[PDB]
């Protein structure tokens, strides 16, 4: 039954049991149900009024904290002779690059949420003059819009694209992107192929495509070079989640897929996820006095 | 505090205390009993 | 104008803050909601589902073999069959479980655990086992006469394939910590042991060796506190094709 | 009338004819753990009169050079009678204590004992960076002696120890002290082998003196656990 | 937008400020409260408890010996036995007391003090003492005929072991300061002196020398003001193992 | 009796007393009670209407002011050849390092409060170029979480750890940590051993473990070196306090224990806490005119 | 002023004027009297 | 066992009650003193101080 | 969050301004008032004296 | 605007228009008259 649960369940006192035909510790795992054996059935209990709150395990609280999704460093310099991110970069938006957020999200099959984005920028002098207070432009370039080819291309005039202009001395730039799947939920996993032909990508729902984040320095280059690093954080909010999954055990290999190899030896080897003990009779950290 | 015109701009909704774990723990068509053996 | 002053913490980026923020796409209309099976709203719903313990975490158990314990007929009475370390923070049989993997995002825990064992011998196999929980304070018991002084279930094999041992929450404090110091009095739970109560008795045309699968779940009195990054995942390099997202 | 007292608990009784009232620490009385404060869900054993009785420790000799004595609770009782057997078989324990301290001498003797119950008396070592070891702290029924009672062996002071629950034995005035201790812990129950809630301290702030013929003047300690509960039955650690 | 301007004091860290601040652990549930004996809510409850004066702060009094004053039979009438300096700010008998140690976190004080003396001779010892408080303005009295002009209690030894001398709050100002200038008219309290009223008289088999223990407390009219760092504690180096908290 | 007290008690006028059997200045210290002798009983008093407030001695006010708990200096430089805090540090959280807060807290046995934390950062040029406006990250790493090993290790991606990012030019960073003991109160003193074996630490309740504070500079190193100093302040608030104690007299020795030595000579020598006077008849600052 | 969702974020509670010093000054089982001698 | 601690004072005397602790309703005056129908146990006196 | 902007005069120290400011000594209780002869409340009372 | 907990933190009190200059100009025990000579 669906019910409102704010605290852990109370324990009732229980007596001795000796009833024929009543056998609450016996179960049948083959049904696929979990054991319904209560502690009051397994042992004699006392009454316990339980006050422990359950708010910290809410899916909202579990997922709605800001995580790094993108980090890029580029040279802020005169690029006339470079081969390179020439005072700007383009990022194809994804959540698979940083394993801590990736593993948390992949505990679920379908997710619906809005994304709070924070952009943190940092600058160092290339191998000192002090640090300049640069202006940056982040521009969202949706599917089928033209991405900028140059720091000063006219794409940056941004007539209809969302842009945010922000300083390095400011607090980190912050915006919310709405839930923008063409379905009612994002497909965290996708057992399918993106195209009507056979050559399309496995494992990525086309319905979930966000677009590109294009970031430039707005200033003309200075006489000396700098490295600029941009960090993007995403925080899910107003979250719905469906069909929880076995967590990732093996190290990730790629952002394109669930391909797996494991560590050379346990823990998280393909052959052994838990580290070995000497025998099933060995207690590894046994208390001895 | 939300002075933005779109409701998706709002702060997070941490008040949804509804649970139904039986859809994951007991998806059996005939519900289990305490006072009777499962099979 | 309004007179104001700025406090300490002005202009910081706290990753757990909760504010409204400027919508980048004005007048956007999200896709209507649709009912989907299996909505989860609290992670305590997940840990209440039972999942297999890797009890046979031994060398020469390979892959799936680590999820079952083999039982054989014995010629000595009341022998120990196996034990289970209960330290969820350290790398033992409980770690790669639903209750295990979710709890490791948290630092504090409270409430009861359920272990269920399914006997997977033939219909003709018979036997009785005793499953014992020992509250902490001393060594893990090695003899049945010592283990039966703790919380225990005597299990007769029969039509019902499974027993539960409840591990009751017996703790001085409201919570235990997922402490890498497993011998800490704030973290140690004690032990589970299995002994022969009678014997595994099988006829000639049944297989002489039979397996147990062990499961664990949290009960609905279970509670978790103080969120942390889980130590179960990491990276050293970038992943493959991550650089290509910038090209 | 406040000078005569009888304490009766289980099969044990103490009478004194020369008390000085008695102390109830922080105005509390021992009680069993209520349901709204319980943590452990197994049904507790409550042995009552088998545990809730006076145990008398070995007496110590008050000498002119005595620095004072201490006993830790529950440690000093952890091996005595049915109290000790229940602590050995159970993971968790809770109780109060009634402490009665006894010291008679003649009307030609003089001397004063500070009798004080110290909660969480975490000891220091003298003149070292190394923390006190297990065998420095855990003394059992014999208890220990003070190294530096003037700082209470903890770098604080004897002069301010009257902030803790105490009485005096002033040989002029009284020959016994009584202190009733509630459960005094941040957790509702504890593992009795690794944490001591209370330290009894007996300190001779005025030394024993007389000019009659000397006799041995013992100090005797009787401690009754009050409202003993035990949880987490298993084999004996022992 | 709201028009605003920033005032002086914007962005300062005042260590005594009182603001709400951003919670780092959202949805955290603290451990339920439990009743514990001995809750203190005002530090004036502590200073009302009596504690031993170190009246015998002399060389060749070692350790516990500094907490008692020895009284002997005299062959001259009305002799002075001891005095007590009352300057709580300076290092005298009152400093390492409950009232002393708490008051030294503060700069201003007001209200009455209680001194209690317990006689610890034998039952057979007898005697009368006079305990005198002298309001300030002149020298500490050295003769009983001078001291008895102040506030005094004549004390007969008997079944009741103790007398109190109340030191009443007699002050021109509402408060006194804990001033290192002890002769300042804003700080000096005057003196306590003890004389023989009759004599210490003991039989041959009682000890010829007897001790007083002196105690002090604040009364419930006592008040403290203007919090300061206490001069009773300091450090020069880091403590041992403090560096190791970073390793 | 428990009662609400806002001001010091009033004094009533008193008359001459001469009653047999009534002897209010006599007391019995051996009961352990403090003297109940009132001033109206000891002397003739006047009536005094007392207005002096008692709010400044409230335990809340006495303890709830910000105190330094941690101070660390490290080099912000290219550390490729260093032996050292290489652009970041880890602190095992404790309150025993700075004696002024330590002594105040140790006036009590049990304390329950929330902690307001302020982080103040300062920078100097190593032996001048001006001072850079660096971004710092403080990350709370609870018990059993992995601490960062490097300035740019992936631990800093902080998927579930609380992190605060803050600038040097900003006001000091401020957060509240909730009361987080697994008991109802912190154990300021602990007469026990942390483990089930005998070798565990004396004097530290395992229930009180907070975790680690890890602090890095987020910027890449500059061409020149800087020293960064981080100061952490803690302010208790919403305070409950139980069982007050004798204050510390002897200088502290260690953060691990209550070990004591004293000063060489009084005051606060092991043998003499108060400084000596010549005799019990000597008045040290006697007024003479 | 507190716009944070957790109540532990709040400013300090300086209004608790309840005292009971008798638990420290008079933990005697029979209360002392003014008009009668203690022993 | 069952005990009374006795302080000497103005009241000259203490009583130790020996309670009737018996499995049967009665005991026998048996010349076999070690018989389980007859043995009562022991009284002992020690110095407390 | 509240959208705001800063006006001219933000962050200035005008010596004749009139704001509340942060109390450095929380819960401090000032000395009770006492009646004193000769309270002056307007300086025009002084200039009326010859 | 005062969000501080201590009332001494407040802005200045510029509204006290009570005067009594006669305590400085006329502290004579018999008040002066207009219609009669002073001595
Ligand atoms: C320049 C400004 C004005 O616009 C911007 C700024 C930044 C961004 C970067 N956003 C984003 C970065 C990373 C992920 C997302 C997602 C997302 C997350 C998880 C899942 C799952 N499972 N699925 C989708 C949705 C929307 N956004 C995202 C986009 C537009
Ligand atoms: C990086 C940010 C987001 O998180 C942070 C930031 C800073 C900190 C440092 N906190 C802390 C530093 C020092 C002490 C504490 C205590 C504490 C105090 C006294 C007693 C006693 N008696 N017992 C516990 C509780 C919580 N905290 C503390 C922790 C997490």
């Amino acid at each position: 039954i669906e019910s409102i649960i704010k605290t852990a369940t109370d324990t009732v006192k229980s007596e001795i049991n000796a009833e024929l035909g009543v056998v609450p510790s016996l179960n049948a795992v083959e049904t696929g149900a979990t054991s319904n054996t209560e502690p009051e059935e397994a042992i004699q209990t006392r009454t316990v009024i339980n006050q422990h709150g359950v708010s910290e395990t809410l899916v909202e609280n579990f997922l709605s904290r800001a995580a790094l999704v993108s980090k890029r460093s580029f040279e802020y310099k005169d690029h006339t002779s470079s081969t390179a991110d020439k005072n700007f970069f383009k990022w194809t938006i994804n959540t698979r690059s940083f394993v801590q957020l990736r593993r948390k999200l992949e505990l679920f099959t379908y997710l619906r949420f809005d994304a709070e984005i924070t952009i943190l920028t940092t600058v160092a002098v290339n191998g000192y003059v002090g640090l300049p207070d640069l202006t940056l432009q982040a521009m969202f370039v949706p599917t089928g819009a033209l991405t900028p080819e140059k720091q000063d291309s006219f794409h940056w005039q941004s007539g209809s694209n969302a842009s945010v202009f922000f300083k390095i001395s400011d607090p980190p730039a912050r915006i919310t992107i709405p839930f923008m799947c063409i379905n009612s939920a994002y497909s965290v996993f996708y057992d399918g192929f993106a195209g009507f032909e056979k050559n399309g990508l496995y494992g990525i729902n086309p319905a979930d495509t966000i677009g590109n984040l294009c970031v430039r320095i707005v200033n003309e280059h200075q006489p000396v070079g700098f490295t600029v690093t941009v960090r993007v954080y995403m925080k899910p909010k107003h979250i719905k989640a469906w069909a929880p999954r076995p967590p990732r055990t093996l190290p990730y290999m790629s952002i394109a897929n669930a391909n797996y190899k494991g560590k050379e030896r346990a823990p998280n080897a393909l052959s052994a996820i838990i580290g070995n003990r000497d025998s099933v009779k060995t207690m590894p950290h046994n208390i001895v006095n | 505090i939300n002075f933005y015109k779109d409701s998706y701009a709002a702060s997070a909704s941490k008040q949804d205390f509804s649970q139904d774990p039986s859809k994951f723990t007991e998806p059996v068509v005939e519900g289990l009993k305490a006072g009777a053996p499962v099979l | 104008g309004v007179p104001t002053y700025l406090l300490p913490g002005s202009g910081q980026f706290l990753t757990t803050d909760d504010h409204s923020s400027a919508p980048a796409l004005p007048c956007f209309n999200p896709t209507p909601e649709m009912h989907i099976p299996g909505q989860v709203r609290n992670m305590l719903e997940v840990v209440q589902v039972e999942s297999m313990m890797e009890i046979n975490n031994t060398e020469s158990a390979v892959g799936m073999e680590r999820l079952k314990v083999d039982i054989s007929a014995l010629t000595d009475v009341d022998q120990l069959l196996f034990n289970i370390p209960l330290d969820i923070q350290l790398d033992g049989p409980l770690r790669n479980t639903l209750v295990g993997n979710i709890s490791r995002y948290y630092t504090h825990w409270s409430g009861s655990l359920e272990m269920t064992f399914m006997f997977c011998g033939s219909f003709m196999a018979a036997g009785k086992l005793i499953l014992c929980y020992t509250p902490p304070g001393g060594s893990c018991p090695t003899t049945r006469e010592t283990a039966m002084l703790g919380t225990h279930i005597v299990w007769d094999f029969g039509l019902q394939s499974s027993v539960t041992l409840i591990i009751p929450w017996i703790s001085g404090s409201h919570y235990r910590m997922f402490n890498n110091d497993a011998k800490s009095t704030n973290a140690n739970v004690g032990y589970v042991t299995c002994f022969m109560q009678t014997n595994l008795i099988v006829p000639s045309e049944s297989s002489d060796t039979c397996s147990l699968i062990g499961f664990i779940a949290a009960k609905d009195d279970f509670s978790l506190r103080l969120m942390r990054d889980s130590p179960d995942i990491g990276q050293l390099d970038h992943l493959h094709a991550a650089e290509a997202a910038y090209q | 009338s406040d000078r005569v007292l009888q304490l009766k608990l289980g099969n044990s009784a103490i009478v004194t004819q020369e008390a000085a009232n008695y102390c109830c620490a922080y105005g509390e009385w021992p009680n069993y753990l209520p349901d709204h404060e319980a943590v452990a869900i197994d049904k507790p054993t409550q042995p009552e009169t088998a545990t809730d009785r006076f145990y008398t420790l070995k007496s110590v000799k008050w000498e002119t050079g005595s620095t004072g004595w201490w006993w830790k609770l529950p440690d000093a009782l952890n091996n005595i009678g049915m109290f000790g057997q229940n602590v050995q078989h159970h993971y968790l324990y809770r109780s109060g204590f009634l402490i009665h301290v006894q010291c008679n001498a003649t009307k030609f003797h003089q001397g004063a004992l500070l009798v004080v119950a110290i909660p969480e008396h975490q000891r220091g070592a003298h003149n070292t960076n190394t923390s006190p070891g297990f065998d420095d702290i855990m003394k059992g029924e014999e208890g220990g002696t003070f190294n530096h009672p003037y700082v209470l062996d903890d770098g604080t002071s004897l002069a301010c120890a009257t902030i803790f629950p105490h009485q005096w034995i002033n040989l002029r005035t009284n020959n016994s002290a009584t202190i009733v201790l509630p459960w005094m812990n941040a957790a509702p129950m504890d593992f009795p082998l690794r944490h001591n809630q209370w330290t009894l301290a007996i300190i001779p702030v005025v030394p024993l003196g007389t000019r009659t013929t000397s006799s041995m003047v013992p100090i005797t300690v009787s401690i009754a656990p009050m409202c003993c509960e035990f949880n987490g039955l298993r084999h004996a650690i022992t």
